DNA sequence: AAAAAAAAAAAAAAAAAAAAAAA
DNA sequence: TTTTTTTTTTTTTTTTTTTTTTT
């Protein structure tokens, strides 16, 4: 009765068919906000029964419990009425089927739809890693009224803007968002509308709903932006700025607090979620959900608008490829003529073949690069000159929508040497792009590095979860338990040198982490900041005025607790950004952050180059 | 030219290369294998004959009586397969085998049998398999996937030693047999060659060659040459060996010959090797010491007093060197010693040999086999020759010895399957060599080495199996055998040999439920090489080296097709062209090429001997003459890929498509694909559900064609004619009179296969596709299938799409869909169920079946019959009662006051507790047939008794009609024949049919043709009768049931599901998507002259996961529905012929260089109004995979229409009425349904049904599961602070009774309130250790 | 002899022997 | 030079069909 499976000690561990379940496939959400998750009728009906028969024989509609439950399998137009009035605020937990995060597990409000299909906000997508091809979701719901505010306060979506490992957001807009905003914010040298002075923000929407001007126009003005120089007050300035007019129309989106040129390039991937973040940080939390929600809209509108299509004519080839080809073809040519007559070895012979293809495959990619950006000549009102090119494919890789300069360089740009089954490149690669045609050689050779591909990511599966699982046992024992251990013995952090290629400065690696020593400037005897103090953003802003190569911060690593670990000595929670609370298990954040970012994981003299 | 059905819709063809070897017919691996297996084999060398002569003759220890088999029969099936389908037995044939015994006197062994006997004894019954090499074994067609395995025969793998840190190589041969016990042999990490049989406790590999008999000198001199030595003078002379100075230094001044060859400290130079040999220089003076690190080769035993003075394998020290000279022994003979190229490690191993004697290394296997056992001579001696030698214990099949033979260069392609002496110490020869560096080493992932085992070799093993025994079993009953007592009856036993191979066919891994959700899909579930099953690599212990692809897959597996996930490329498929070898190796055609001329003739080459050869790849061009136009022509070679020259090229493929398999064929611009995409494409093509009508594509590849009319679902016809009667049900086909049979033809009576349920629920439906007169010609497609149309495969359905991101809906990859392809109802299936419901008889009295059942309204009964089974035609929804099935009341219960109740019966007119299967929550259905099934014995009921006289009407009616359209038919000919001769009109037509005979007829060969037709008809009457008798003694009899069991009705659901908001659709180049909104008609954006669009999906699906190939299709389909429009605008105008005839010569013809060369002119003008008719939805386009259509082509193709060149289209926005921007693409993308539908996937859970001893909520969507919390998740909950609802996800949602009921009063009072107090499981578990003497107390 | 119920479908403990160190 | 102690490396032990039991 104590051992093996069915003994009563690892019984709750095993797994527990909870009730109040559910499960769905999954469809895309728009228009709904970033705290909703639409449920559908057919399964909130069958989720919140219970709680229907409670407002059922309360309100006094069928006061016997059985007429409640005949009603609700009747159908009757009532109980739509009270299912819509219970599930006004009694948030869902949307679970997904690998919970390697502890995004996974986030819960939203119930919108009800009709159909059968659990909704799901896009922006969220992320989090849950969920693809809308097949992805399957469950929905728990809270039953006590604990239960509830736990999954009003702790775990909805809309207070899960930054995730655990990373601090950076991790509600960043995605796919189609990201394209509509950039085609949204895009100089085009002369479009209509071009040369003028509208208004504030106002009429440049006006100008592009009535199709008077263009939604590129590089055109004069006067947004007025409210920084925040003032001491936590909106000073407000007006100027005519140029911009473009679509940019003039996305800045309404933009909360008060942000400067105007946070949005006056052209929005990438990388612009777009700086800004979210620079809004986080100024204006804290809620203007964030805010101005998510109208990024997400006033992007997929856009985007739409746009019709950005990949038709095929857009993937343009070099027409230098095939002379480069053929020059390529001619060198290995006499190469191999060359080690035939034995002046090279075979070893030296097809070193120098593989490297004079990939100095061929560099040529043609720079070659379509060229191509593809830019190349756009067009009359300007005068004369003509170039602009960054408007083709789908690159406006997409530009933009970072989905696709970064290597695939598209193998749509249009010869697609590398492939390497054999056991790992040794190629001596011939392919030399045609995916617009031509491959051959029956070509590609049976690309199936070996497909597969192989495909075979290392299915093992790498149970490699990360094994991972995950050992750090979760060895961790769970942890819990911020102690407000304060009051030691001394803080690790020292210092920028890190990769071989005299310093990567992360001491911004990221001491964020936030409390400071153990009182921070001293390297002036003498000039206490930067006091010692036991937190090192959010602007503290860190001052050691980067300062420049200071070694702050001694405490470190978890040792720190003068029991059976925990002290909260000034872990620092900020890297999920709500304060510093951690006394209770929230930390362990179990750790293990799972170091956890799944695992898959992605892949399975003589020196010459002085800056002035010191 | 083209027959009636292939003139129906010519498909434009783009391709370029001519085809030289059609496409062979598919399942061949499948059909020839079995027909293999069972056909009567005179020579007897494979199949049943094989199986029988090998256990066979048979005989008792000195019985005097031998049991010899004489021949075998398979009778005919006492069932057929769609009666099969019905009841659910197996479709199989007894096999009655004829056998003879005799038996001889006393001291008469040679002597005359004093008796014998003979008899075709009954000898099990075998499963047979229908024309589509498919087993229907319970009710259901089972496919046996032939699997993939290492071969029998030796392996000399190196085995790479990754371990250790040393990166030492463990180089190691397996002599794998086929059947018996395997033979390994490799070296350890301390240059000794080990052997361990059967990988049981490793022994020295010496030590089996020292069981062999052989002496240690005998092992020596077969392992290890020697040096041969003479004493003469001092610095005893040796025969000097310049070849043996190779790799060596001179240890020794070397001054021969009165000349300084090498001086000591210089190696002996191929200079001084050369002059030694050109003086002929020879046996000279060396010294002791050098000879001293020498080792002795034979046992030296002093002469004097014949004392060992030394065996064999021990170092030379100059003491021993000294006695061996007193003694006499001249000869100092010594193992050639070497590690650069002769390194004795054998040598080593001798010496570490624990022991010498014959018997000792017996008793060594012995205890080696059989740990722990007491030893004795004659059982390891019994041991010893068994696990190889024996023939019965041990057999490397033919192609175990082929292999065997050919790795060790063997002169011999055929000889015995058990080893000798010789085979292994070639062996062991061959892997010192390749450690001393001769000789590489074999990759089992090498397709030469891997074998491919069809159903065939399966069953002859599994029978052979079955065989053994009862030959045990014969022998222990003749061993006590009765003198003629008996006939081989009692000796006999039918019952081991059905139950092994039934159990095989059966439950085996490798039989598995057909996958028929689609004809390609049966088809390539069919033609599936799977690595796995008995004998095989398991889906986990297999590494990556067989999980990659080896680059001799090439035309002989397919790269692309696979399954992903767990068991990625354990499942490779098969090309298109492959075949198997004799011996079971995958071989694939190629064009002979003689000189210039690539020689149309065929040649099959297996894999190895295609690395012999050059080979050129398949879409290099000629120039009319076989020659290469490009004379530098790439080929391919023994693995590698160079430009060959013109003449430096044996061989050619036959086509550019025998790389892929048919799986993945089919993708159209297959070439312009990333291998992922394409593979997840095949996979997904392979599982799309048939819709509601089937569309032919309109991007196909040519492969459509042969793929559905070989699937086996298409009802092809058998003989050309005229179709005499068209039906929903049936068709009739006069048959041309040319074909006709000696006697009564004109009858072909296809029974179409009206609708019935798939192994995936999904209806098989066969409609007709022959307008009444049509002639029709052998071997076409008279009755379109489930996912057919007019022959050609048609999956999913056209859907006019627009590559562009609309307002978010198609967000990730989500795919919008206009009501349109909704509202005229174009994706809809119906899927048919079947739901099950049975009357066992438990304790306490049997279950009944009435329609009385207590506690349920009038509502049920209203639409149950009296029975208890409801109407066909029903239209049931969810909860109704299927079936009305009561139980009698729980069991003994209360008191034994209840016992005294039970004495006096108790006084209940219920009685009964309700049971009745009802239909399951959430699916409609309109029930279509409900079978009744009843054990013998058991009488049957009103609703039984109504089926059963329905379908013996039915019956009656089929056997009478048939009947009587083969007597139309005969009479038909009779009145042919009356047209010459006996003509007379009057006559004739005045009596009626009864007599046709007794008209005027002089002496000729037609009244002798009418008496034999007459002699058919009386013929044909008494065989009506007999099957009219037969078929209702088969309706009438009970059916055989499971145990225990009165009768089981089956009732088959049939719903027409539609796409939803949840649905899985997805193109053919792998890009999924779940539909996310059913727009309006107006919201969909429409192109300019008002047509909506029925798709939007996502652009930024193709830059990423490259798969431009379905853009190419957009466009292709956007010319191929631009033709069609063309066409139709011209046939609505009713314009005449010369415009249509013209127009549809010209798209046809498009041929910069193509093969179609079709011509309109000679068409039949009506013929060509025909195809404008089946072309004004469409042209439909061909694309072979690598031998595509260009784009050039395509952009000429659209210019046939008034369509644009881009291929893109203005859309405008049908919400605003505005223009999009950046003009968008719109075309024809041929988009599937994946049957992952939602109403299948969703299910929701309140307070269902619990388990029964974990008592959680039971799990299951069969039975109304909830979400499965697992421990993931509950670390999910414990990262965030969330412990309330993680303690009830554990607690009082779980296990908590009372805490369940708490919370649910608590929520229906109005409370929300969890119950603070530890779970009771925690007071469980303290009860239980207190159980033990454990305090296990609580505290503060 | 037939029918019904139970269960099957590499890590580490111990010890022999080799080598180090102390008398 | 011999004995004893310690190390380390080798070996061996730990949902369906069929089998055994019961009537
Ligand atoms: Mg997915
Ligand atoms: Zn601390």
């Amino acid at each position: 009765m104590i051992k093996g499976k069915q003994g009563r000690f690892r019984q709750n561990l095993l797994g527990k068919r909870v009730d109040y379940s559910g499960r769905s496939v999954i469809t895309v959400g728009p228009y709904l906000r970033l705290h909703q998750c639409g449920l559908p009728k057919k399964m909130a009906l069958e989720l919140f029964k219970p709680f229907i028969y409670g407002k059922l024989e309360l309100r006094g509609l069928a006061t016997t419990i059985k007429a409640a439950k005949k009603m609700v399998e009747r159908e009757e137009a009532v109980v739509w009425d009270i299912l819509d009035e219970v599930i006004r605020e009694h948030p869902v937990l949307l679970n997904r089927a690998p919970t390697l995060h502890r995004l996974g597990i986030q819960a939203f409000e119930p919108v009800l739809i009709e159909g059968k299909a659990i909704q799901l906000h896009p922006l969220v997508c992320a989090a849950y890693n969920a693809d809308f091809d097949g992805d399957q979701m469950a929905v728990h719901v809270p039953l006590t009224l604990e239960a509830q505010l736990e999954a009003r306060a702790l775990m909805m979506s809309t207070n899960n803007i930054l995730s655990p490992a990373n601090g950076e957001p991790i509600i960043v807009p995605s796919q189609d968002v990201v394209l509509g905003l950039y085609y949204m914010t895009r100089d085009c040298v002369n479009a209509k509308g071009e040369g003028m002075v509208l208004t504030g923000p106002k009429e440049a929407e006006r100008l592009y709903r009535s199709g008077l001007a263009s939604l590129h126009a590089r055109v004069k003005v006067r947004i007025t932006e409210y920084e925040k120089d003032a001491n936590g007050e909106l000073v407000a300035k007006t100027s005519l700025k140029d911009t473009t007019v679509g940019r003039a129309i996305l800045w309404m989106i933009v909360p008060k607090g942000l400067p105007y040129s946070i949005v006056n390039q052209a929005l990438g991937k990388k612009a777009i979620s700086k800004m979210l973040n620079t809004c986080y940080r100024i204006l804290g939390l809620k203007p964030t959900v805010i101005f998510a929600d109208q990024i997400m809209y006033t992007g997929f509108a856009y985007a739409a608008r746009s019709g950005a299509s990949v038709g095929i004519d857009d993937m343009v080839i070099p027409e230098k490829k095939h002379e480069i080809i053929s020059e390529a073809e001619a060198e290995v040519a006499e190469i191999q003529e060359q080690f035939q007559s034995g002046l090279v070895t075979a070893g030296e012979r097809y070193n120098k073949v593989i490297d004079i293809w990939a100095a061929a495959n560099d040529r043609v990619s720079k070659a379509m690069m060229d191509n593809l950006q830019t190349e756009t000549v067009i009359n300007r009102d005068g004369q003509e000159e170039k602009q960054v090119s408007f083709n789908s494919i690159y406006m997409m890789a530009d933009s970072g929508a989905r696709g970064s300069a290597a695939q598209i360089r193998q749509l249009a740009g010869m697609r590398g040497l492939m390497a054999k089954p056991d790992g040794s490149i190629i001596e011939t690669p392919i030399t045609a792009n995916f617009r031509e045609g491959l051959n029956v050689l070509q590609y049976f050779i690309s199936t070996h590095g497909a597969r192989k591909g495909l075979a290392d990511t299915a093992l790498k599966t149970a490699n990360s979860g094994y991972l995950t699982r050992r750090l979760v046992d060895v961790a769970q024992d942890l819990v911020v338990t102690e407000d304060d251990c009051g030691t001394h013995e803080g690790i020292m952090m210092t920028p890190v040198i990769e071989g005299g290629d310093v990567k992360e400065p001491l911004r990221d690696r001491v964020l936030g982490r409390v400071t153990a020593e009182d921070v001293l400037k390297p002036g003498t005897a000039d206490i930067l900041v006091p010692r036991n103090t937190l090192l959010h953003e602007q503290w860190c802003d001052l050691l980067e005025e300062n420049s200071v190569d070694a702050v001694k911060v405490r470190s978890v690593v040792s720190c003068d607790t029991d059976f925990g670990v002290c909260a000034h000595c872990y620092g900020r929670d890297l999920a709500r950004g304060h510093i951690i609370n006394k209770g929230e298990a930390i362990g179990v954040i750790a293990a799972q952050s170091i956890g799944e970012p695992g898959t992605q994981l892949t399975m003589s003299s020196i010459q002085v180059k800056n002035k010191g | 030219v083209y027959s009636y059905t292939e003139k129906k819709r010519i498909r434009k063809d783009f391709g370029k290369r001519p085809q030289v070897l059609d496409v062979p017919y598919l399942l061949s691996i499948q059909l020839d294998s079995f027909q293999k297996f069972i056909e009567q084999d005179p020579e007897g060398q494979y199949g049943l004959e094989a199986a029988f002569r090998s256990v066979f003759p048979i005989q008792s220890y000195s019985g005097n009586s031998e049991l010899q088999y004489v021949s075998y029969r398979l009778g005919e099936p006492v069932f057929d397969v769609q009666e099969c389908q019905i009841r659910g037995v197996t479709y199989s044939a007894p096999l009655r085998v004829k056998l003879r015994l005799v038996i001889y006197e006393r001291e008469a062994p040679e002597g005359t049998v004093k008796d014998i006997k003979e008899q075709e004894v009954y000898m099990g019954e075998i499963p047979l398999m229908t024309d589509n090499g498919t087993f229907v074994i319970n009710g259901t067609e089972r496919v046996i996937v032939s699997q993939l395995h290492r071969s029998p025969g030796v392996f000399f793998d190196s085995d790479k030693g990754k371990t250790h840190s040393s990166g030492k190589v463990l180089y190691n041969a397996r002599i794998i047999p086929y059947r018996g016990s395997w033979l390994d042999f490799e070296f350890d990490p301390k240059d000794n060659l080990f052997v361990r049989i059967d990988r049981r406790r490793k022994l020295p590999a010496t030590i089996i060659l020292r069981a062999l008999n052989y002496t240690t000198e005998q092992i020596l001199d077969l392992f290890f040459e020697k040096v041969i030595f003479e004493i003469r003078d001092n610095k005893l002379q040796m025969e000097l060996v310049p070849e043996r100075l190779r790799g060596e230094t001179a240890s020794f001044d070397i001054e021969a010959n009165g000349k300084v060859y090498v001086e000591k400290g210089r190696r002996i130079t191929a200079r001084h090797i050369r002059q030694l040999e050109k003086d002929d220089v020879k046996l000279i003076e060396v010294p002791v010491e050098y000879i001293a690190g020498k080792v002795v080769a034979k046992d030296y035993i002093d002469e004097s007093t014949g004392e060992l003075i030394c065996a064999a394998n021990m170092e030379l020290s100059l003491d021993l060197l000294a006695k061996l000279s007193q003694s006499g022994h001249k000869r100092i003979e010594t193992l050639f010693t070497n590690d650069l190229d002769h390194g004795p490690y054998i040598s080593e191993t001798l010496r570490v040999d624990p022991t010498n004697d014959r018997l000792s290394a017996l008793v060594e296997i012995y205890r080696m086999m059989r740990p722990g056992e007491p030893p004795t001579r004659e059982a390891a001696e019994s041991l010893f020759e068994n696990l190889f030698f024996s023939e019965d214990r041990y057999d490397l099949s033919a192609v175990g010895r082929m292999k065997f033979n050919r790795s060790l260069l063997r002169e011999e392609i055929e000889g015995s399957g058990i080893l000798s002496k010789d085979d292994i110490i070639d062996v062991m020869k061959k892997l010192i060599d390749i450690r001393n560096g001769k000789g590489e080493v074999d990759d089992i992932d090498h397709l030469g080495n891997r074998r491919i085992r069809s159903v065939g070799e399966m069953a002859e093993n599994q029978f052979r199996v079955g065989l053994v025994r009862v030959e045990r079993a014969v022998k222990e009953r003749l061993s006590l055998g009765d003198l003629d007592t008996l006939m081989p009856q009692d000796m006999i036993n039918a019952k081991p040999i059905s139950a092994a191979v039934k159990e095989f066919f059966g439950s085996s891994q490798l039989s598995q439920f057909m996958d028929q959700n689609n004809p390609l899909s049966e088809i390539t579930h069919k033609r599936r090489i799977s690595a796995l099953g008995p004998g095989g690599l398991t889906r986990e212990r297999a590494g990556f080296e067989v999980r990659d692809v080896h680059p001799t897959h090439y035309g002989r597996v397919c790269p692309i097709e696979t399954p992903e996930g767990p068991n990625i490329g354990l499942i490779n498929s098969l090309s298109v062209y492959a075949q198997t070898n004799e011996y079971g190796f995958l071989e694939t055609p190629y064009r002979k090429v003689t000189d210039g001329v690539v020689t149309d003739e065929i040649h099959y080459l297996s894999a190895i001997e295609e690395g012999n050869y050059v080979i050129a790849q398949a879409n290099s061009n000629l120039d009319e003459e076989g020659h290469f136009v490009e004379d530098l022509v790439t080929c391919r070679s023994k693995g590698e890929s160079s430009l060959f020259s013109r003449d430096q090229v044996d061989y050619m493929d036959v086509s550019t498509q025998q790389v892929v398999s048919v799986g993945a064929s089919l993708i159209p611009f297959l070439e312009h694909d990333d291998a992922n995409r394409a593979l997840m494409g095949a996979n997904m093509q392979r599982q799309a559900v048939p819709t509601l009508r089937a569309d032919k594509p309109l991007v196909g590849t040519g492969m459509e064609r042969a793929v559905a009319v070989d699937s086996g679902v298409t009802a092809v016809a058998k003989r050309g004619g005229v179709v005499q009667y068209v039906d929903a049900s049936r068709i009739v086909i006069k048959v041309n009179e040319d074909e006709m049979y000696p006697g009564e033809a004109g009858i072909d009576i296809y029974n179409l296969t009206k609708y019935t349920r798939s192994n995936q629920n999904t209806c098989i439906n066969q409609m007709p596709c022959v307008s009444l007169g049509e002639p029709v010609e052998r071997g076409d497609v008279l009755a379109d299938g489930p996912s057919t149309d007019l022959g050609e495969l048609a999956l999913g359905q056209n859907m006019r799409v627009a590559f562009m991101p609309w307002n978010g809906y198609n967000f990730e990859d989500s795919i919008l869909v206009s009501e349109r392809v909704v509202q005229e109802d174009r994706f809809t299936t119906i899927h048919i169920q079947e739901l099950a419901c049975v009357s066992r008889d438990t304790k306490l009295g049997p279950e009944e079946i009435t329609a009385d059942i207590p506690n349920v309204g009038e509502a049920a009964l209203s639409k149950l019959d009296e029975s208890g089974i409801v109407y066909i035609g029903a239209e049931v929804t969810g909860g109704d009662i299927l079936v009305g099935k009561v139980t009698p009341k729980g069991e003994t219960q209360l008191t034994p006051e209840e016992k005294l109740l039970r004495a006096i019966f108790g006084e209940k007119a219920s009685d009964v507790k309700d049971s009745s299967l009802r239909v399951p929550n959430g699916v409609s259905g309109t029930v279509i047939d409900v079978q009744v099934f009843t054990r013998d014995g058991v009488e049957k009921d009103k609703r039984a008794l109504e089926i059963e006289e329905m379908q013996l009407k039915q019956a009656k009616k089929d056997l009478s009609e048939e009947l009587q359209i083969l007597e139309a038919g005969l009479f038909s000919r009779i009145r042919a024949v009356l047209v010459a001769g006996g003509v007379e009109a009057e006559k004739l037509d005045k009596l009626p049919r009864d007599r046709w005979l007794e008209l005027g007829l002089t002496d000729e060969e037609k009244q002798n043709q009418l008496e034999q037709l007459a002699e058919q008809y009386d013929e044909l009457k008494h065989e009506f009768e007999k099957k009219l008798e037969a078929k209702r003694r088969k309706i009438t009899q009970g059916d055989d049931l499971a145990p225990g069991v009165l009768k089981i009705v089956k009732v088959y659901l049939a719903v027409k599901r539609r796409i939803q908001p949840g649905d899985k659709m997805a193109g053919r180049h792998g890009n999924k998507g779940v539909i996310s909104k059913i727009n309006p008609i107006e919201d969909m954006p429409y192109d300019e002259n008002g047509t909506p669009v029925d798709i939007v999906l996502n652009p930024l699906g193709v830059p990423s996961r490259m798969n431009i190939g379905q853009i190419l299709e957009t466009h292709l389909g956007m010319a191929a529905k631009g033709i069609g429009d063309k066409i139709n605008a011209m046939l609505k105008q009713q314009q005449e012929v010369a415009k249509l005839r013209e127009f549809i010569q010209r798209a046809y013809d498009l041929g910069a260089d193509v093969r179609q060369k079709v011509d309109l002119s000679t068409f039949s003008d009506e013929e060509v109004m025909r195809l404008a008719e089946n072309l004004r939805k469409g042209m439909p386009i061909a694309t072979p995979v690598f031998d595509g259509a260009k784009e050039a082509e395509i952009k000429e193709l659209l210019k046939l229409g008034d369509l644009p060149t881009s291929g893109q289209i203005r859309l405008y926005d049908g919400r605003t009425g505005e223009q999009f921007e950046r003009p968008v693409t719109v075309g024809y993308m041929y988009m599937l349904k994946l049957n992952h539908l939602v109403d299948d996937k969703m299910h929701a859970r309140s307070t269902g049904s619990y388990s029964l001893v974990t008592q959680q909520p039971l799990g299951g969507k069969a039975q109304f599961g909830g979400q499965r919390f697992g421990e993931m998740e509950v670390w999910a909950l414990e990262a965030y602070g969330a412990a309330y609802t993680l303690q009830e996800m554990l607690t009082v949602k779980s296990d908590d009774v009372n805490g369940r009921t708490k919370m649910y009063k608590n929520i229906v009072d109005g409370n929300h309130q969890m119950e603070p107090g530890m779970p009771e499981s925690f007071n469980v578990l303290l009860k239980e250790i207190r159980s033990l003497g454990i305090n296990i107390e609580l505290e503060d």
